[PDB]
RNA sequence: AUCGAGAGA
């Protein structure tokens, strides 16, 4: 089973204002004790396992002065198939602000499901 | 997508045999219940492994990210 | 009465074939509750050795890593169980594998393109190197004391050109494969024996007497090689009984099937072991047998 | 003491739509080790009008 | 090289405040590539 | 340990008993009720597994007199073992005969 | 939160 929700770091600004956050990790305090699921840039490494409540992505917010990181919500494990990285259309070069990340589940039949 | 090592029913090693199957039927106009007897595969459990296989990983391996296409 | 002594008097063995994976032989007169105890045992009682964990470092081709594993497990080895003892699950796994209980493989293949590929050729061994990844490319990692004890027996699967996987130019696969100890009931992946079966013998109970004509299409409703024709008289009569797999294709004709009874011997088994290549079926049989009688004395011994 | 849910408490079962009171009665647990369907014997499809071909039924736990 | 152009597939790393987009193409995907860590498994 | 008495189904003089075992199944629960059966003092003698996905077995062994149940038990896996060592002798000899 | 498509018994 393949899941993928987009990572729109750009949900929170609107119109042309200043970057709000930016995938990565600050300068603050944040727990080494995520760093296992994030690639130095913030991004799950591929292929890496997943439970509840681990990190996903990783962004310092300039409005927080803080790094912040999202979670896997969903009871059910998966692996990081792939991660891609979507730049914006606009002839501007922005930072990096939308994130693709995909999960792999693994649905070996068991009792219950249908034949 | 690519071949089962073990056949499901019983559990003979049939993994090692599509490649050969695939030569006895292009080499040599041997049909495919021929083929899978001189492969060793007595019981019907194990024929239907290899008769059936589809191998859709050639398929899949034409979309390969790592190489200029 | 029954005892030991009477079953030891009427009880025998006829091996019929005997080869390095399949043998073929016979226990005579003896019940159904011990043979299929015996049967049993070989399916998923006796131990062997096959991929249990394995740690990837890099997998960058279609196949997903479960899948790869999983598949990787599936492979018969050419180990002798008895080499290597039992893991102790308790233990944690930094010391839980140790030199005497754990068989390391590794898997380190990676595409590239052949610029010398003849033109207009689709053959992926031509068009590219390493396009196809087989068994036989685990290598075996001798640890600690088993670079002396495996010396002479090479650790190699079974079945050496299993296709584990394929790949294309830019991908590659770098695993690291743990084979331990462990009984088919446990996992399918861990059974010695492809399939380890028996059956009753055959028995055809000719009733009247067929001759003629009759005899002629009585004979080709079994086997070839079972259903005789005598030379004095042109009767029918069963040469070998072995020959046969009851289709009761008799049965279908009314001319014959007032005429013969299809039925079993009780107390004749036939049984057929087939191994996945890690030890011969003999030696499965012996084992098997074995691990019954310890099944039974380790019972006894337990205090009630 | 929250203890979890032995073999000698009691549970309630239902299946909607409860078209009689037949339709949920109260069950004994038994506690089984394999994970995730809910082990109805055959005796009760007939009050439940439940089948075995991805019906689901709901288990209510009294707390008194 | 963390990444990898969705288009031209070739490497490519990203420093901070720099254009998401390919360098020897105009491409503005890049997948992300699949370094070296141990992954643990079990062969069931 | 793993061989267990169910007390509360075993007779006050011991002729009638009841035995749980773990891990077990249908290959030595058969087995045993075979070679239990050819005993002449033997009652009534069974086996049977509770719940299919536990691995328990249970034996009930009812003796006529003169023996107990776990007697019959004991005779019973004495015969199980020699049974097996009977055949394990028979096949090597026609293997080394062939 | 609401209205649209679909699915299970
Ligand atoms: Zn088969
Ligand atoms: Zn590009």
């Amino acid at each position: 089973m393949y899941k993928t929700e987009k990572v729109d770091l750009a949900l929170n600004r609107n119109r042309g204002d200043p970057i709000t956050q930016h995938f990565g990790f600050g300068n603050d305090e944040w727990p080494k004790e995520w760093l296992e699921k994030l690639d130095e840039d913030g991004l799950p490494y591929i292929g890496t396992y997943v439970e509840e409540g681990d990190p996903i992505c990783a962004y310092f917010d300039d409005t927080l002065n803080k790094t912040k990181i999202k979670t896997y919500h969903s009871s059910e494990p998966a692996y990081i198939e792939e991660v891609n990285l979507i730049g914006d259309e606009s002839n501007k070069f922005q930072e990096l602000q939308t994130v693709s990340i995909k999960y792999r589940i693994r649905r070996t039949p068991q009792i219950g499901d249908k034949f | 997508m690519i071949v089962p090592v073990r056949c499901f029913s019983c559990g003979k090693v049939v993994g090692d045999k599509w490649e050969s199957y695939l030569n006895l039927l292009q080499e040599d106009e041997l049909d495919e219940g021929t083929a899978l007897s001189r492969l060793g595969l007595k019981r019907y459990c194990c024929r239907r492994m290899i008769l059936t296989h589809v191998d859709l990983i050639e398929k899949f391996l034409r979309y390969n990210p790592l190489e200029k296409r | 009465e029954w005892n030991v002594e009477k079953f030891k008097k009427d009880f025998e063995v006829n091996i019929s074939s005997l080869d390095a994976r399949e043998a073929n032989f016979d226990l005579i007169n003896i019940d159904t509750s011990i043979a299929n105890a015996f049967r049993r045992i070989m399916i998923s009682e006796v131990p062997s050795v096959a991929a249990e964990y394995v740690y990837f470092f890099n997998n960058t081709s279609v196949i997903q890593d479960e899948v790869l594993a999983h598949r990787i497990g599936l492979v018969p080895l050419k180990v002798d169980p008895d080499m290597l003892t039992w893991v102790d699950s308790n233990l944690p796994d930094d010391e839980k594998f140790t030199d005497e209980n754990t068989i390391v493989l590794s898997l380190n293949v990676k595409c590239t393109r052949n610029p010398d590929a003849p033109k207009g050729s689709t053959d992926p061994k031509e068009l590219y190197n390493n396009a196809h990844v087989y068994a036989r490319d685990l290598k075996f990692e001798p640890q600690g004391r088993q670079s002396t004890t495996f010396a002479d027996c090479p650790v190699v699967p079974a079945d050496p050109d299993i296709l584990l996987a394929k790949l294309r130019p830019g991908q590659e696969i770098s695993l690291k494969a743990h084979c331990i100890l462990g009984i088919g009931g446990d996992h399918a992946k861990f059974s010695p024996v492809s399939t380890a079966s028996y059956r009753l013998l055959p028995q055809i109970n000719i009733l009247q007497p067929i001759k003629g004509e009759s005899a002629r299409r009585f004979q080709k409703c079994f086997p070839p090689g079972v259903i005789g024709i005598d030379e004095g008289s042109d009767e029918a009569y069963v040469k070998d009984a072995r020959k046969d797999t009851v289709s009761r294709e008799v049965l279908r004709y009314e001319e014959f099937a007032d005429k013969v009874k299809l039925g079993r011997v009780r107390n004749h088994f036939i049984f057929n072991v087939e191994s996945a290549g890690a030890m011969t079926p003999e030696e499965i049989f012996f084992k098997s047998v074995r691990i019954l009688k310890n099944k039974a004395e380790y019972l006894k011994n337990c205090p009630i | 003491v929250y203890r979890h849910i032995k073999n000698r408490d009691v549970v309630l079962m239902n299946r909607q739509p409860t078209l009689h009171k037949a339709s949920m009665m109260g069950h004994k647990v038994r506690v089984l080790p394999n994970e995730k369907t809910l082990r109805l014997h055959y005796a009760n499809t007939g009050a439940y009008n439940a089948d075995f071909d991805g019906d689901e039924m709901n288990m209510h736990f009294p707390q008194n | 090289l963390k990444y990898i152009c969705a288009e031209c597939s070739s490497k490519l790393s990203l420093s901070r405040t720099d254009a998401v987009r390919c360098k020897d193409c105009g491409h503005r995907i890049l997948l992300k590539a699949r370094t070296k860590r141990l992954v643990q498994f079990e062969a069931r | 340990e793993k061989i267990k008495l169910l007390t509360q189904a075993t007779s006050e003089d011991g002729t009638s008993a009841s035995f749980q075992i773990v891990e077990e199944d249908h290959t030595l629960g058969n087995a045993l009720r075979y070679v239990i059966m050819k005993n002449p003092d033997v009652e009534f003698c069974g086996y049977s597994i509770p719940h299919p996905s536990e691995n328990l077995l249970n034996i009930r062994i009812q003796t006529y007199g003169e023996t107990t149940a776990v007697d019959a038990l004991q005779k019973g896996l004495k015969d199980l073992m020699d049974l097996c060592d009977v055949v394990e002798s028979k096949f090597t000899e026609k293997i080394k005969s062939m």
